[PDB]
């Protein structure tokens, strides 16, 4: 169960408060896959960050009784001067995971990353792909009830993308996923319900096709505005 | 005063001395007087207490302050 | 490193908190012996050099031999068989006797008056007062002899030695409390350090 | 999952995380942090030995200097590393159950443990040289040290919360700390300065704390008038209440 | 003191030439 | 495109870049860079006025203290901001036609201009109070100031090149600068300290520079023996040659 | 003092050698 109660989030600008959400109250459907769609700047990424706990709402709150993951593939939470083994160890201490569990978590991340000796080298020497790989491994290291993706399927090379797709296909049936993607084929394949974000309001569609049609109609209406 | 600082600081030491306490207890019966308030158990001299505790109580009840810029002893 | 992770918590808890306090409580409440204190406050007058010589002379060896001849300090200090730490074991060396005596009598002097205070410990209050009185008399004789040997001056006793009623130095509860504080701090530091070495 | 267990886990993670940054990667930060006190000891012993001998012929310079210098080092370290705690780990707030107060108190406990180690080492090497190291009254010394630690941590937390989104204030408080080295009378005994400027110097709580620590540490140490523990204790309590209240008021804005 | 002055002036001139040449090279390194 | 022209353009750009960063975002940095000297003026005047009166009845404390304190502030600012120049703009070397030496000399000229402005303001406010401000021999003062500036910039560049890829050295040189405040004798006249420690204190070049600046600034100021300009001048020249040579050797490795 | 003088001369020779080594590394850079 995920609920946004009185969620009001704004951005500080010199011309005033750029409000993104105003008194947003919305209940996510339970034990289903969610496709968060909307226009550019409508508020998909910030809502995903609010769900993942990266950014706290200015007003209201998010109430959840299930585990919500961080953006998968995000390298912003790392330390450049700290190596990957100590980084995933620190993330393990964040969630209070036991020593044996941390060991395998570390071994699993190291084996999935396929980086090598640079696994004992810090992120300030890493590239974008290396950071994406280690972030993806640290994301899969924990069994989350909900996994959040924002265009994380286009990272890495073809082999890494295929490995991630196979892993997530094996994961399907064990955990839920909130996906923010501009490609509606992925929404049709991976998501069971659709949540459209527009003008600070979230609308739920139990049918993926209906939500896609509604978003396309909203885009056409926006383009038709003179 | 004669007819310096050494004699008045000797007095400062001597006011809290045990011999002066014995002389004053002989003269004025301090043990009997300081045990009269029975309703106050915190600032009273309990009966049958040790000599060291009696000396500590007397040193608490008499306050001696030294003014060095004037060399004056204030006894309260 | 195999035993480094084997210290866990309960072993460290036991061997760093409860056993030392068991032995400390056992020693203080049973094995300890009372040590009465006699306090005197003296000065020398016709002069910081003179009370400096006196302060050196109180803890000297010749005064210790004179006092041992007079009052038999070695026999007196060996009586408390119950206390093994603060008793003077028989057949010990002369240097250890001097160190023990220097520990028993504490000599202090204020800088703004020159008053020299002495506190003498003993297992019997009358013996402590007698030792303090003998120390004062020998000091007076010493300064008079030093004045006479060159060819005038007398000791001033602001506070004569007292006869104690109860002992004051073997404080058991205050020592237990400061042991609690020190033990907890030592636990905290060593547990933090064992945590960070184990995490490595 | 009670809040206490996750709080303890994240505190331990932050603490060791800080320990890694503050200490050298080659495990050599202890060398510099032990060099910091000995240089001051050397320069003050070569610069004010005879002045202290003229001051009082009762307490030797090295122990009297250490017993005031190390608590002052603890205080300045607490303030400095506490005021910079929040604006050093902005990324780490991305994870849930992190908070800024956990970072500031992890830095506080790291500084406390490190300076306690330094104090114990200094006392050991002082006793190895034939000096006097054993405190006559250790309970009063422990209480005074606890009050000083609480005051330093409270001031550091207050400066961390108040001077958010203005680094420049952090630049000036440091220059306020330099005169406090001489105002507090840690180096030279305060018994020598004439009374004409005493009351203005009695408003420094760390001065009262240092003299009370020295009095509880040394046998027969004369403490002058108006050096009560009540004033620094009330200062520390009021500042801690104010800092906690200000952090509670500005909670989500500090996380950002 | 002819020899001491001559040696000191030689060392000083060598250092000055080294500094000037290094500054000139640093200025030239902007292509 | 001559190398001097592009060098001047990038220096002006880098110069204003350092300016924006050093000065406040609300055009307020002048306030604190004027507040730093006056606090030290106040505390030293309230702490050592009668001591200076007992020292010599010829020169009043404010002008004598300013004329030594401002050059010392310039020297310490040069060293501190110069040694941190390379490891503050690591994202600036991505563009070509730029070098770390450009950043260090832009910071040097910014510090020189700021401290020159502060010195002129202090001299003006000193002459507005009826004191003596006009230098009796300004050319010798200018030469001494130039030597001190070159020595400070050279030391800062040397510490910038040498202590790359080890920030911990930058942690300790600060603690090496605090005793230098009292060693140099800027606050109190050096004529009062006994000669028993003079030969150890004559190895400080900034001491010689400060006494020579005071001698060239004041009429009939007695300079003690062994305060020749030759020693600090040779120190500055040798250090500048060494620093430029070390930069030239480690040129490509510095920028990364 | 033969050994003290030899140690001092060794130290100053090592310092001189280091200085000329860095100088000759600098000039050799084209």
């Amino acid at each position: 169960m995920i609920e946004l109660r009185n969620l009001t989030k704004w951005y500080p600008t010199p011309h005033g408060r750029r409000y993104v959400f105003r008194n947003l109250n919305f209940r996510f459907p339970d034990d289903v896959s969610i496709g968060l769609i909307g226009r550019n700047g409508a508020g998909k990424s910030t809502l995903m960050r609010l769900l993942g706990g990266i950014e706290a709402p200015n007003e209201g709150e998010v109430v959840t009784d299930v585990s919500i993951s961080w953006p998968v593939g995000l390298s912003g939470g790392f330390q450049g001067s700290l190596t990957a083994r100590e980084n995933v160890k620190f993330v393990c201490r964040i969630y209070g995971t036991s020593h044996e569990d941390m060991l395998r978590k570390v071994r699993f991340v190291e084996e999935f990353a396929e980086i090598g000796e640079h696994f004992d080298l810090p992120m300030k020497t890493y590239s974008s792909g290396m950071r994406s790989r280690v972030a993806f491994g640290l994301s899969m290291a924990f069994d989350f009830d909900y996994y959040l993706i924002d265009e994380a399927m286009a990272v890495g090379d073809a082999q890494f993308r295929a490995k991630s797709r196979a892993v997530f296909d094996s994961r399907v049936g064990q955990a839920n996923m909130i996906l923010v993607s501009h490609n509606m084929n992925d929404i049709k394949e991976y998501c069971d319900v659709v949540v459209l974000v527009d003008q600070g309001q979230a609308t739920l569609y139990e049918d993926v096709e209906a939500g896609i049609a509604a978003y396309q109609g909203s885009l056409k209406k926006a383009a038709a505005k003179p | 005063r004669q007819t310096s600082r050494e004699d008045t600081c000797y007095l400062q030491t001597y006011i809290h001395s045990m011999g002066l306490l014995q002389k004053l207890d002989q003269q004025l019966k301090l043990r009997e007087h300081f045990g009269t308030p029975l309703r106050d158990p915190l600032f009273r001299l309990w009966g049958g207490t040790s000599q060291e505790w009696f000396l500590e109580y007397y040193r608490s009840r008499v306050e001696v302050l030294m003014d060095d810029i004037c060399g004056l002893l204030t006894v309260r | 490193m195999k035993l480094v992770s084997r210290l866990t918590a309960k072993r460290l808890q036991w061997a760093l908190v409860y056993l030392p306090m068991l032995v400390a409580t056992v020693y203080f409440l049973v094995f300890s012996a009372d040590r009465y204190v006699s306090e005197s406050v003296i000065t020398v007058r016709q002069s910081r050099e003179d009370t400096c010589y006196l302060q050196t002379y109180i803890h000297s060896m010749g005064l210790l031999q004179k006092l041992d001849q007079q009052l038999k300090l070695r026999e007196h200090f060996g009586t408390p068989l119950r206390d093994p730490l603060f008793r003077l074991w028989g057949g010990t060396s002369q240097e250890w006797f001097l160190e023990y005596y220097r520990s028993r009598v504490e000599v202090l002097m204020d800088d703004i008056c020159g008053l020299l205070t002495v506190r003498v410990q003993g297992f019997e209050p009358e013996f402590a007062q007698a030792l303090n009185r003998a120390i004062l008399e020998e000091s007076e004789r010493f300064v008079n002899e030093l004045s006479h040997r060159m060819a005038l001056k007398s000791l001033v006793v602001v506070e004569p030695p007292v006869l104690p009623e109860i002992a004051e130095y073997p404080r058991r509860w205050y020592n237990l409390a400061t042991l609690l504080v020190v033990c907890c701090l030592i636990y905290g530091v060593v547990s933090l350090v064992v945590a960070t070495i184990r995490d490595h | 999952r009670s809040p206490w267990q996750i709080q303890q886990a994240v505190l331990f993670a932050l603490f060791l995380r800080e320990l890694k940054t503050r200490l050298g990667g080659r495990w050599l930060g202890v060398f510099w942090v032990l060099l910091e006190p000995v240089a001051h000891i050397a320069v003050m012993t070569t610069l004010f030995s005879l002045a202290h001998r003229a001051a009082m012929p009762s307490i030797e310079y090295p122990v009297f200097l250490i017993t005031g210098l190390i608590p002052f080092f603890m205080f300045r370290g607490l303030v400095t590393r506490l005021m910079e705690a929040i604006d050093s780990n902005r990324g780490l707030f991305a994870y849930r159950q992190v908070k800024p107060i956990d970072t500031v108190i992890a830095r506080a406990m790291l500084e406390i443990s490190l300076q306690s180690i330094v104090y114990l080492i200094a006392l050991g090497t002082l006793g190895w040289l034939g000096f006097h190291f054993l405190p006559v009254r250790a309970l009063e010394l422990a209480g005074v040290s606890a009050v000083l630690i609480m005051l330093g941590a409270s001031l550091g937390l207050f400066f961390a919360v108040v001077t958010n989104e203005i680094p420049q204030a952090r630049a000036i408080v440091r220059i306020s700390l330099l005169p406090l080295y001489f105002v507090s009378g840690v180096i030279f005994p305060v018994h020598t300065i004439p009374p004409q400027y005493l009351p203005l110097l009695q408003l420094n709580p760390v001065l009262h704390l240092i003299e009370l620590s020295r009095a509880s540490f040394f046998p027969q140490y004369r403490v002058l008038q108006g050096i009560n523990l009540a004033y620094p204790a009330g200062f520390a309590l009021l500042s801690l209440f104010l800092a906690l209240m200000l952090y509670r008021l500005r909670r989500h804005q500090l996380a950002s | 003191r002819r020899w001491y002055n001559l040696a000191t002036l030689l060392v000083v001139c060598c250092l000055i030439y080294g500094v000037v040449s290094l500054v000139v090279a640093t200025i030239r390194d902007h292509q």
